[PDB]
């Protein structure tokens, strides 16, 4: 049961769905709790008087801020989530990311395909961490940019190859996936000459 | 006796008129014609408003006033009647035509049976006499009425579960408001008063055609004329029910549509493939059809073309027929130019404008895919374009047209767009097709994002009207919370539309996580929709929105646009950045879009004039002064590009009438040709930015025109009938008209620039500072333009920051989901629904106030071409051809960028209104205005002739004033503050010449002595006004400066300064020093808060605020603490009786919700035949509201007090915005005076330049060492007449105080303690100390006196120091003054270290031993264990010492506590035993956590209630931990200031106070009967009875917050730091 | 004060750095068509103001840390 947090409503489905779920055992996500301190303090104090189901789990996501209660912190299991440090690390969390049946399609060129869009994804972003150098601000290319420059590949792809098991690389619309992730996908969020 | 002529003809025509009744579905007879009705009641009105202005109508005078009356009656009575009779019809139509209702709701449907009955019998008895004064003499016929509509109202606003299942039945509903909604409903059987809710629900149908039974639906309309015929026309018979044959209008809409666009496919295919175009067919085929059809009709053929080429050209080898596409779009284009070059109808000209660019897109499209060899049709260069492909063999007429760029594909949607303005498609509207298509085929949202005037918010309407969509555009702003998106998604997924929500990053951070659940969930039934698996044959896709099953509409998007740069702006959170495709839309193709504007508007050298215009913008951006209200971007050049063409056209005319007037040759070739374009553009470009420039930007301007135009000229028109009527307008209005060069040129060419500026933009801004003829130009600019054009002006004047936005703009109830009005939403919808001919007249909105982002960035959608006040219900309100929306301001720091491109900017400097013209409308006004409301008039002429030689240019005022503005002065100085001050007291000076007249009635003032007295006293009042606010420094400099300018003649006192002079009715000066004698104050009298020693500054201020009061103009007092504001303000007011005076408290939290319940204690609100007015409930009298902290309430971060802009509001337009119902108010015998420390003392905010202009400021600065001298010494001459043998020690002792006072406000200051400020007040409590201290005695020695006078000075400047070596220093310098000024005295017997005294082993106020204080405190302190409270103390000195200072304060009248000190040091503990000790009941609030501000309020009363009512002795201790809220603080800080809470007790709560205050009083023996008297003596009462004992922590910031949150906790409870335990 | 007469000396060594005049242009018929005179105008114009506002405030700043005049709001809000 995944709520987004903001909302007096949410906070009552977010209580009724942790009611729920830990006689349940059901999971339970809340999104952005970043955005109500108090109740965070007022979740933390309900969790901490509570046995709940052996399987119930209840996610927390939110961003870091200063704002997020101590007790809540200490309460809970961190985990932070940011850039990957290297190339390496961004192409291996990227081939983790993309199911292997999607990349293990008919087209055997998808699979390189699918490589040269990991790389160019690993560059772009390891560029954004040198600022001035690298790009001219810190662009927001992450994940959304990926999955949407993967469905472009995979659609135009199918498009080209009809099924075939074998595609000539000189039939591959380069141009068409050139244009899109420079005019649409990558390109959107890029607002310098 | 033409005023009886009339009077005859007027009853005549009220006997015979008689209410036109027409028939209504034979249920009665409904009054018609109610605009005959208003207009001739006006025009009586006006005529006998005529009559009372000649002599001659005294004779007829009661006759005509009675007539008025009658004429009132009748108004009144039809401004009710129509708006009942007209909800009674629709509500009539939904409790009788639908019969669910009666089923859902039967309680008020037996409601509105019963008053239904009662109209119809109303009406029967209408119809049996339909005279008018019949109806009017009918009994209680007023009362009926607004019963009536109360009921009315109660219904309706009971008809919400109704209107929201209706709302579900026709889904376009939620797009309508309630009211429009019930409209609908209730008038479905007649559809003639829908036509006007259309445009509300459809994207371009503004009407619909009937037949002449008004049953069968022909087809439908547009805004423009432009008609759609319907091939299966609707009937309404057959489908009684409104939402059944509205959705049967629309289906068949799309339909006749769909089947229209194959007939217009199947004709263009004639024009394509042709090698030549016949223009007489293409004209006639662009007639034909509708401008989106033959838009669409183009791009279809141009897109079969281009495939067909590419297919040809497949083989690669081929020839090339991309050539042949290529010179077909050039031909097609070149016949569209042609045609554009000569007269064409307004319709044919938008379609072949739409096509010149279309057909601009498409040549430029084919010229790429030409230079980039292609020759597939499956390149990328080509897929990525967008293609329409038409399939004629497709059965479903909707689906036979399909929409692809790249991998995208879509149907058009065929909703009736009119005649939409079409944008050039750029290469950044085709990368903004490209991104947001792709977005669309991703079932995801879009964000084009970017700076404002890129494109944003039209990209996407273009790209919507491309694809056929209903775009709605969406104002967001913080209210538009989780359910109101919520239903707005639940509309547009139902209807199937398009939302565009601008300014998106407006919402709160919470509110956009929140939404991005039902932006998730949307998103995912489109996906599902889109899924090939789903047949539409099963269950619809539906999506769970506010905990409903939705429907969901395959042509539905989401689009948000925002501008992430802007400060302050929510960040959206990344789960909801990941559903939406983003677009960075920075740099517009500004040189495109003109070129083709220019050529599509028939400009033949369009392409240079747009490599010069262009250009020239940026030069102008980079090139002239920056200023906050200066814009050269995109907004700014497509409102130069469309005046170009509008001058163009104007031009054109204007030169074919010249022909046809001068013989008969017009050629439209020839005038083409011979047509000066540059200098059109040039005037187009003058007339939109001249009026926005600076005065040294205006030659840059020009020298820029003549460097990128060299050659033209721009000759601006001679208005000569505008100018006429502006000088009638201004001669009738005082103003002064110049021409040209002349006094007040500058003036009338800014209000010439603002005429032109309305009829461009329909969004205004007056800019500059203030007093720069700003509201006189638009003032007079409105009223000629009413006697020009003969078209009423009308204009609403609102302070956007006065109020809340809540109350601007309106409120969204968060229980019940019900939308209330605000200001400008209330003006807006009652012009727009014109129920008494709004729309006919000229509507001014003028937002006169401060503008920030807050609320302005609410009216983007109204200022921009949306034109739609959109609100967080849903419903979009369009603003009218004749409204026009006004901001006049000082300045545009806080407005961005989106508020000043969206409108046209007037610049007005100071330099516009000159002084000459200021003094030519004061010298205007005295000789024309009397001001008793004659001898007067007379003595006002002869002072004006008098005056006359100073008030010139170069003169002595002028001088004067230019010397004043080099001077220092307490606030900042401005011409008009000085210019009204000086009016005022001529005013003054005139009635005091009326005033001797009438006292010497045989012997009145001659012109000698008229001159003399008229010139001394403009001297005096020149210095009292260009220097009252600054030291005596200052004012000494003026007066020096002015005897060294000035040819009047002054007084030969060698040092002594003119300031200290007085002008004497007899025409010469006068020492003040002459009104200054020694008084001798009573014994009893000493100290008193009531006594004045008189000094000169006393006198002096006495008299300039006599002067200012008795003209009833507002006024400031400022001035240090202390120093004598309020006294000097009550002892001129004790010389007005007929003025009474009620104190409120400014603080921090101070909101004009203190003045409200001010207003609602002292006034009351009633109709009068001119609106509401707000008048004192004491008649005769003049209310004066003195507000002692005016420049403490807080300023918001844009610089803005809210409380301030409400009294500037109340000052300048003379009333208010009654909130509750949106209704102005007017203030009748209401005045202001402030009181205000300098704004440079922490805490304190400097007033508006624009609120300071309307109100004089006079210095009142603390009294010197020799003023101190003798009003002390007069009170210590007072005071020692009680003992002889100490009257030898009178002269010393004051000397003594004196000099210890100065070392104290010399020694211990702001800068180290918040609280360290001296006052006279301080010595004024010594004088009472001691008197208080010697009054018991009989006798006493010296060395007792100074034992007194040592330990008052221990008590007031040593109980508040923080530090001990302070309290070292007041120690020792308190026996240094003491030596120094009384000599020869026993020092040890009078200055023994534990300096106690004690009325508590006595029983008068004598020293007490600290052994034998401190046996009896301990048996006091045993009983007190025994009886109160057993918690045993530990007793030391310093214990000793702080329960006799608060038995001191105890004792004292009003006598309130501020103890200051670490937690658990006692203080509650020792005010409890002391207030046992006293006999005071100690109250306690017991705060817990769901202690609320309402608890407080009944935690208070009932304090007031015991200490009141009762006669109680009640200490209420209260600690800092007790304030929750700074309502506690605010509450608390007016009861310790006055005593009593203004609205405290309202309602029945008020009566009760009453009830036992009349008890009270009858107890205690007094004959009170009025609640004026009873509230009066009640709130004596509490002063007498209640104190406050305040008790918190020595915190540093704290205490300096607390020194402006609660001022008076440091000016009316006395300060003890007790501290920390030594 | 310690940082009383910190703030003395470095306004007082601020003070000796920064110059004192920057004297406007001056507007001619033929001056005005020159853009080069039409940039460099707005230049001076903007850098004389700003020269001028922080010599006042710095010379305010150096007042106060001897005592000479009192601290205002804007003065105590500069200092801090
Ligand atoms: N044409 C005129 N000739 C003479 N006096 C004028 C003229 N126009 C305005 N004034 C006077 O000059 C003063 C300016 O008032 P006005 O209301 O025009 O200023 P404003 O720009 O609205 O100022 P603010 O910004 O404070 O509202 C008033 O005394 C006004 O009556
Ligand atoms: N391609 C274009 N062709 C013509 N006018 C355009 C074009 N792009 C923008 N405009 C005009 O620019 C102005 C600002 O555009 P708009 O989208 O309202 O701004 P914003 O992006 O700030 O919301 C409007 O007058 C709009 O019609
Ligand atoms: N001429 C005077 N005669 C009597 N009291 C005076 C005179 N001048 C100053 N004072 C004292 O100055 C104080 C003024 O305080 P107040 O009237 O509250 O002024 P403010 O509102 O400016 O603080 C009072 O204590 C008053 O007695
Ligand atoms: N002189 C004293 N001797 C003994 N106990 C004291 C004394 N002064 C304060 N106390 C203690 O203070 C407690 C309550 O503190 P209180 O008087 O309420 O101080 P505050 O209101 O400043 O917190 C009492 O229970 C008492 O024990």
């Amino acid at each position: 049961t995944s709520i987004a947090i903001g909302s007096a409503e949410g906070f009552n489905q977010a209580d009724k769905a942790i009611n729920t779920a830990v006689k349940s055992g059901r999971w339970v996500m809340l999104k952005n709790v970043h955005l109500a301190p108090g109740w965070l303090m007022q979740l933390e104090k309900k969790l901490h008087s509570l046995q709940p189901h052996a399987c119930f789990r209840l996610f927390l996501t939110m961003e870091i801020n200063p704002k997020v209660p101590v007790n809540l912190l200490r309460a809970g299991r961190i985990f932070v989530f940011e850039p990957p440090p290297g190339v390496k690390a961004n192409m291996l969390r990227t081939f983790s990311s993309i199911p292997v049946s999607r990349i293990c399609k008919s087209p055997n060129e998808r699979a390189r395909l699918y490589f040269l869009l990991a790389w160019f994804h690993a560059i772009i972003q390891e560029r954004l961490r040198y600022a001035p150098l690298g790009w001219s601000k810190k662009y927001e290319f992450g994940e959304s940019d990926l999955r949407s420059a993967c469905d472009t590949v995979d659609t135009w792809l199918d498009d080209t190859a009809k099924g075939r098991q074998n595609i000539s690389p000189d039939k591959i619309p380069w141009s068409a996936l050139k244009t899109l992730m420079a005019q649409s996908i990558y390109g959107g969020r890029v607002d310098n000459e | 006796m033409a005023l009886e002529e009339f009077l005859k003809q007027i009853r005549e025509v009220w006997n015979t008129y008689e209410l036109d009744l027409v028939n209504y579905q034979n249920k009665c007879r409904l009054i018609r014609g109610w605009d005959d009705l208003f207009n001739k009641v006006k025009e009586h009105i006006n005529s006998v408003s005529a009559m009372k202005l000649s002599p001659y109508y005294k004779v007829f005078e009661e006759d005509a006033l009675s007539w008025e009356d009658k004429l009132n009656r009748i108004m009144a009575l039809f401004d009710v009647w129509i708006d009942v009779q007209r909800r009674w019809v629709y509500l009539e139509g939904i409790f009788t035509g639908s019969a669910d209702i009666k089923h859902l709701l039967p309680v008020e449907t037996q409601r509105f049976q019963s008053i239904s009955t009662e109209f119809l019998a109303l009406m029967k008895k209408v119809s049996k006499s339909p005279l008018v004064m019949d109806v009017l003499n009918i009994q209680g016929v007023q009362r009926s009425l607004e019963r009536l509509a109360d009921l009315l109202g109660k219904i309706q606003k009971a008809l919400g579960e109704y209107l929201e299942r209706e709302r579900s039945s026709f889904p376009r509903f939620y797009f309508v408001g309630d009211e429009d909604l019930l409209e609908i409903i209730g008038n479905s059987k007649n559809v003639a008063k829908l036509q006007k809710h259309f445009k509300k629900m459809f994207a371009g149908v503004s009407s619909i055609i009937l037949n002449e039974d008004n049953s069968v639906v022909l087809g439908i309309s547009s805004r423009e004329g432009e008609e759609v015929m319907f091939k299966t026309p609707v009937s309404i018979t057959e489908h009684p029910k409104i939402n059944e044959w509205l959705t049967l209008v629309e289906k068949e809409m799309r339909v006749t549509l769909a089947k229209l666009l194959a007939e217009s496919v199947t004709e263009v295919e004639i024009f394509g493939k042709a090698t030549s175009i016949d223009p007489n067919t293409y004209i006639t085929w662009i007639d034909k059809y509708q401008a989106q059809l033959v838009v669409l009709s183009a791009q279809i053929a141009w897109s079969e073309n281009v495939e067909t080429a590419l297919s040809s050209m497949g083989g690669g080898g081929d020839a090339a027929p991309l050539h042949s596409v290529l010179s077909n779009v050039e031909v097609t284009l070149n016949v569209l130019a042609d045609s554009v070059l000569m007269e064409q109808p307004p319709l044919r000209r938008r379609k072949l404008e739409h096509l010149i660019t279309e057909l601009v897109h498409q040549r430029d499209v084919t010229r790429s895919l030409i230079k980039s060899k292609i020759d597939n049709a499956k390149s990328f260069e080509w897929l990525s374009q967008m293609r329409f492909y038409f399939d004629p063999k497709q059965t479903d007429v909707l689906q036979q047209l399909s929409i692809q760029m790249a991998n995208a594909k879509f149907n058009y949607g065929f909703e009736y767009l009119g005649v939409q303005d079409k944008l050039v498609q750029t290469p950044l509207t085709d990368r903004c097709y490209l991104t947001m298509t792709q977005a669309l085929e991703a079932r995801l949202g879009g964000s084009p994002f970017g700076p404002a005037g890129t494109g944003k918010t039209e990209s996407v309407k273009a790209l919507g009207h491309q694809l056929g969509r209903f775009v709605l555009v969406f104002n967001c702003d913080e209210t538009f919370d989780f359910q109101a998106m919520g239903r707005i998604f639940v509309g547009l997924c139902q209807v199937g539309a398009w939302g565009c929500f601008d300014e998106f990053n407006r919402l709160e951070e919470r509110m956009l996580s929140a939404v991005s659940q039902q932006v998730q969930c949307i998103q995912e039934a489109l996906r599902e929709h889109s899924n090939p698996n789903y047949d539409k044959t099963s269950a619809p896709i539906t999506c769970e929105l506010l905990n409903k099953q939705v429907k969901v509409s395959p042509d539905m998007a989401i689009f948000i646009t925002m501008n992430p740069g802007y400060a302050g702006r929510s960040n959206l959170p990344d789960n909801l950045k990941k559903l939406f495709r983003s677009l960075a839309m920075t740099k517009p193709d500004r040189q495109l879009i003109a070129q083709v504007m220019l050529y599509s508007q028939g400009f033949r050298t369009a392409e240079v004039l747009a490599n010069k215009i262009v250009p020239f913008f940026k030069l102008c951006d980079e090139q002239l002064s920056s200023q906050s209200h200066y814009d050269f971007g995109l907004r700014a050049l497509k409102s130069v590009l469309v005046s170009a063409g509008n001058v163009k056209r104007e031009r054109i005319q204007k030169i074919k009438r010249e022909k046809e007037e001068r013989g008969e040759a017009v050629d439209e070739g020839e005038i083409a040709e011979n047509l000066p374009e540059q200098e059109i553009l040039i005037q187009s470009v003058c007339e939109t930015m001249v009026p926005k420039l600076v005065a040294e930007d205006i030659p840059l301007l020009f020298s820029l025109l003549s460097d990128v135009f060299p050659g033209v000229q721009y000759h601006r028109g001679e208005m000569t009938a505008l100018r006429e009527e502006l000088k009638k307008v201004c001669q009738e209005m005082y103003l002064t008209y110049g021409d040209g060069e002349e006094v007040g040129g500058m003036w009338v060419e800014k209000v010439l620039q603002l005429y032109q500026i309305t009829q461009i933009n329909h969004g205004l801004m007056m800019v500059g500072p203030s007093g720069s003829g700003k509201s006189m130009a638009w003032r007079v600019l409105l009223k000629a333009l009413e006697r020009l054009e003969g078209v009423e002006g009308v204009a609403h004047i609102i302070d956007p920051k006065a109020i809340s936005k809540d109350h601007l703009y309106g409120t969204l109830d968060p229980n019940t989901r019900e939308w209330t009005d605000g200001l400008f939403t209330h003006v807006l919808r009652k012009i727009i629904d014109s129920v008494r001919g709004e729309l006919q007249k000229r509507q001014w909105i003028v937002f006169d106030g401060d503008v920030d982002p807050e609320w302005v960035e609410n009216l983007n959608s109204v200022l921009d071409d949306n034109k739609l006040l959109t609100l967080p219900n849903g419903e979009r309100l369009s603003l009218p051809p004749n409204v026009r929306i006004m901001f006049e301001v000082q300045d545009l720091k806080y407005a961005t960028l989106a508020t000043v491109s969206r409108c046209g900017m007037v610049w007005f400097s100071e330099d516009v209104l000159s002084t000459d013209m200021i003094f030519n409308n004061f010298l205007a006004r005295l000789r024309s205005i009397p001001l008793d409301e004659s001898p007067m008039l007379q003595i006002q002429r002869d002072a004006a002739t008098i005056m006359q030689p100073y008030f010139t240019s170069n003169g002595l005022v002028t001088k004067a004033l230019e010397h004043a503005f080099q001077l220092e002065h307490i606030m900042d100085l401005t011409r008009l503050r000085c210019l009204g001050s000086l009016f005022s007291m001529l005013h003054q000076a005139c009635r005091n010449v009326a005033q001797y007249n009438a006292n010497h009635p045989d012997f009145p003032m001659q012109i000698e002595q008229l001159e003399r007295y008229i010139q001394r006293y403009l001297v005096y009042a020149i210095l009292w006004s260009l220097s009252g606010d600054s030291r005596l420094k200052m004012r000494a400099e003026l007066g020096e400066y002015i005897r060294r300018i000035t040819t009047v003649p002054l007084p030969t006192a060698p040092n002594i300064p003119i300031i200290d002079y007085e002008v004497s009715i007899s025409g010469e000066w006068s020492p003040w020093q002459a009104k200054v004698p020694q008084i001798e104050v009573e014994t009893h009298k000493v100290a008193a808060p009531d006594v004045v020693v008189p000094t000169l500054d006393t006198v002096r201020h006495e008299a300039l605020l006599y002067t200012w009061l008795a003209e009833h103009k507002p006024l400031v007092l400022c001035g240090p603490p202390g120093s004598g504001k309020t006294m000097t303000l009550f002892s001129a007011l004790r010389a007005l009786p007929d003025m009474e005076v009620v104190g409120l408290n400014f603080s921090s939290a101070t909101t004009p919700e203190l003045l409200l319940k001010t207003f609602d204690h002292y006034c009351e609100y009633r109709r009068t035949p001119n609106g509401v007015v707000l008048a004192p409930v004491q008649l005769g009298k003049w209310l004066v509201l003195f507000c002692d902290e005016i420049n403490l309430p807080d300023m918001d971060k844009y610089g803005t007090q809210r409380v301030i802009s409400f009294i500037r509001q109340m000052v300048e337009h003379g009333g208010f915005y009654r909130t509750s119902d949106q209704t102005w108010v007017k203030l009748e015998r209401i005045q202001f005076v402030g009181a205000c420390n300098p704004p440079t003392d922490p805490g304190r905010k400097p007033l508006s330049h624009r609120f300071l202009r309307h109100v004089p400021v006079v210095y009142v600065d603390y009294p010197g060492p020799a003023s101190l001298t003798q009003i002390y010494g007069t009170f210590n001459r007072a005071m020692l007449r009680l003992i002889p043998s100490l009257r030898t020690y009178a002269e010393p002792l004051t000397a003594a105080m004196v000099e210890f006072y100065t070392m104290s406000q010399e020694r211990f200051t702001q800068d180290t303690q918040p609280h360290y400020i001296y006052s006279p007040r301080e010595m004024t409590r010594w004088v009472r100390g001691i008197f208080e201290a010697l009054r018991p005695l009989e006798t006493l020695p010296v060395e007792g006196l100074i034992r007194i006078w040592a330990h008052e000075a221990l008590r007031l400047f040593q109980d508040r120091l923080v530090e001990d070596e302070e309290r070292r220093w007041t120690d020792e310098n308190i026996d240094t003054v003491a030596l120094k000024h009384f000599p020869n005295i026993d020092r040890e017997k009078a200055m023994s270290r534990p300096i106690l005294y004690s009325n508590w082993l006595s029983k008068d106020y004598i020293p007490v031993d600290q052994e034998e204080l401190r046996d009896y405190v301990k048996a006091r302190l045993k009983v007190f264990y025994e009886e109160e409270l057993d918690v045993p103390l530990v007793l030391f000195n310093e214990v000793l010492d702080h329960v006799l200072r608060i038995d001191r304060i105890f004792r004292q009248p009003q006598g309130h506590l501020l103890l200051i000190g670490v937690s658990g040091a006692g203080k509650t503990t020792l005010s409890r035993f002391v207030a046992w000790m006293n006999g005071l009941s100690v109250y306690q609030i017991k705060v817990h956590r769901k202690y609320t501000g309402e608890d407080f309020d009944e935690d208070l009363r009932t304090v007031l209630r015991r200490s009141g009512c009762k006669n109680e002795k009640i200490a209420f201790i209260m600690d800092e931990s007790n304030v929750l809220d700074s309502g506690f603080l605010e509450r608390m800080n007016t009861l310790l200031a006055n005593g009593e809470v203004p609205g405290l007790f309202e309602g029945d709560e008020y009566a009760t106070l009453m009830t036992q205050c009349k008890e009270g009083a009858q107890k205690e023996g007094l004959m009170l009967d009025s609640h004026e008297e009873l509230y009066k003596w009640f709130t004596s009462q509490v002063i007498r009875n209640l104190h406050v004992v305040f008790t918190m922590n020595p915190s540093s910031e704290g205490l300096k917050d607390r020194a402006a949150t609660s001022p008076a906790l440091f000016n009316r409870c006395v300060l003890n730091w007790f501290g920390d335990w030594s | 004060p310690a940082w009383m007469r910190t703030l003395h000396t470095t306004a007082s060594n601020w003070l000796h750095l920064i110059p004192q005049t920057l004297s406007h242009l001056k507007r001619t018929v033929e001056n005005i068509k020159d853009p080069l005179f039409r940039f460099f105008e707005r230049e001076v114009k903007m850098g004389a103001k700003l020269l001028q506002d922080v010599r006042q405030d710095l010379a305010d700043v150096v007042q106060v840390c001897e005592g000479k005049k009192k601290q205002t709001n804007y003065l105590r809000t500069l200092i801090n």
